[PDB]
């Protein structure tokens, strides 16, 4: 999306990096390999920089039957920020990232990965009483997004629960 | 059937089993009436059904009754008629109305099997009145071995919350009846608030018992996700915008005082429950224009 | 001396008149107690006052009485004593107490003629409970010849809002006793909210009868204004963060509270006899009032 919509213009791309294990960093290298003015930052100061940002393009993992997608971690706090500064949330998800379940259907809706990436084993004794959570998928609510860039065009969080019936069936929710 | 047999039969349908929604009784009585035809002319039949709906709402103006009767008229004459004789047609109409009432009977259990996947373990449900839909979904949530507690608000005019508290401790679920004013106090410790609509206008809001608006706006203040259960014979066609925009034919129900039922906007509601599925309150608009056809 | 007649005199006075608030009767009982002290110390009085306050917090649990006792014991020992013979102390302390109780008495009158300029004639007062201060605010708002309709919610725990409605329509005002469950409804047509106060916590939001908080946020829902009137001795230095944080001796007296907390981000202004305050100012004047 960006490195095609930025071979005409040149502008500000503030790539946060996923703190559990840096994910946006190869993103930044790949973007900069065309010179797009990419600024990498640690995901803990978004509410600092959010007020000098215009369009919030977030890449998501999958969507739901509310529009309330769940994406790479730290996107829910980015959504709370980018609504506290009322910027748009220009999601970019093709069709096949859309599953007709509902938000509170999965016990541990997230996907906890090995806490070894949050407090590596080489730490020591303090690893005896530390519940080192690591939920690498966070759950955006419905009302924080505004504009799905699906590969049919733009859409809104209330032209999704019909993309179900246009793509799936009612009784394939449980599969 | 000069409308006194109508109302006496409706009261009989009421006291035989008070629990059910007034509207399913309305549809059942309209169907029985339709059987008491005395004449096969499509037009004078639907005019009779509309007069019947009017004389019905004259005693139970709960939005349920009007919504259901109008949906009944909508669904009776769906397929073609070719009324070359007008009597086999009325056979088809009784058949279709019976199918409709079957769908209405399946509403409750569909709600029960779609919803209780949402009360996560160890929560504190909050409700507001004797929403038999909420009672049965709560039963189908507890009997799935979920664990929670439940608060309920007495809803002053008629203390329905107390009756539900009785019929819920009769289900061995920890239940507390808090004052209706205290919906703000408890709103912080109770995770999600379930309540049962009695009318679901086009925008997506609801028209429920008096103590709902304050509950919705509090549970949007302290960000406690809202949920309203509403079956598919309560998709009204109104569209209020304020409190004064629910017609008097819905508010007082009686015939320096108090209203009875009132509005709640589709921003203060997170997810609605119908036997059409789980909807976000815009789906109300779409599926309502598609349901009324 | 002991509670055996202290408490009886307290109850007799506090129940001699409803316009006579509770904690002011508490102040007056502390004063008569000083007038019957029969002792030789000041320290023993800095303890005997606390004793009377702790035997008073049972007959009445309202934040009013604890506030009154604490603030009065505080301010009474303000004019530097330099004790002479445990008698000059007596005169100066009873003088301080007389001055304080008179300040208390005229607090209501001051807040009356300070409040009446806020009901934009042809408006909708939406009170919440029988509250002598809101009552003698609306009285001085009809005396200055304005007009307004008053919605008094009924305060379910005890249907006493009807008492306000009756005693108010005694003054020829259009009264409408809404359902206290209907504070989501009439809020479309409430031009302002005037709730009686029973004590103010530091940050500004106040402790009030159970049905306040909801009404409070309803205001902030529909961008109406929310106005309170806290008599001068209704300040306490708690600082709750959620309705359970307030002390349990206050709430109760199945499970259902009696008073609860309105966060300060909802109150638009406070009217005390210390003037008109945005809540931050009540934090300030509470610190510098207790001193």
């Amino acid at each position: 999306f960006l490195k095609e919509a930025a071979r005409k213009r040149k502008f500000h791309v503030i790539v946060a990096e996923c703190a559990p294990f840096c994910q946006g960093h190869e993103m930044a290298v790949n973007l900069s390999k065309a010179g797009i003015e990419t600024t990498v930052m640690t995901d803990a100061a978004i509410f600092a920089v959010m007020s000098r940002v215009n369009k919030v393009i977030i890449g998501t993992k999958t969507i739901l039957a509310n529009g309330a997608l769940r994406a790479v971690t730290g996107t829910h706090t980015l959504a709370l920020a980018a609504k506290h500064h009322s910027t748009p949330l220009i999601v970019c998800a093709p069709m096949f990232k859309l599953s007709p379940q509902f938000p509170n259907e999965e016990d541990s809706f997230h996907k906890f990965v090995a806490p070894e990436e949050v407090l590596p084993f080489t730490e020591g004794d303090i690893l005896e009483k530390v519940s080192v959570h690591c939920p690498v998928f966070d759950y955006v609510p419905p009302e924080l997004i505004t504009l799905f860039i699906s590969n049919i065009g733009g859409n809104a969080p209330s032209y999704i629960y019909r993309l179900m019936s246009e793509l799936y069936h009612p009784d394939d929710h449980v599969l | 059937m000069d409308d006194k047999e109508l109302i006496e039969y409706f009261k009989s349908q009421m006291k035989e089993d008070p629990d059910m929604a007034s509207a399913v009784a309305a549809i059942r009585t309209l169907l029985e009436f339709l059987k008491r035809d005395k004449g096969e002319t499509i037009q004078g039949l639907r005019a009779n059904l509309t007069s019947a709906i009017e004389t019905l709402c004259g005693v139970d103006s709960s939005v349920a009754v009007s919504s259901g009767g109008e949906l009944f008229l909508r669904f009776i004459s769906l397929a073609s008629l070719e009324y070359s004789d007008y009597s086999k047609c009325k056979k088809i109409m009784i058949e279709r109305g019976e199918l409709f009432l079957r769908r209405i009977s399946l509403s409750r259990n569909k709600i029960a099997d779609l919803c209780h996947t949402f009360i996560k373990d160890g929560a504190t449900i909050l409700t507001h009145a004797y929403s038999r839909v909420v009672l049965r979904v709560l039963e189908a949530a507890v009997a799935a071995k979920k664990r929670f507690s439940v608060y309920v608000t007495e809803s002053q005019p008629d203390l329905s919350g107390k009756k539900m508290a009785k019929a819920l401790c009769h289900l061995n679920v920890p239940v507390t009846v808090v004052l209706d004013a205290a919906v703000g106090y408890i709103m912080e410790k109770a995770d999600l608030v379930i309540v049962g609509a009695e009318g679901v206008v086009e925008n997506g809001g609801i028209i429920n018992k008096i103590g709902t608006n304050q509950m919705a706006v509090c549970a949007k203040a302290q960000n406690k996700p809202f949920y309203v259960v509403a079956e598919s014979f309560k998709f009204v066609r109104l569209f209020p915008l304020n409190q004064q925009d629910v017609p008097d034919k819905f508010k007082y129900k009686a015939d320096e005082e108090h209203p009875w039922v009132d509005y709640t906007a589709p921003s203060l509601i997170t997810l609605l429950f119908t036997d059409l599925g789980v909807l976000t309150p815009s789906a109300v608009s779409d599926e309502l224009i598609k349901l009324y056809l």
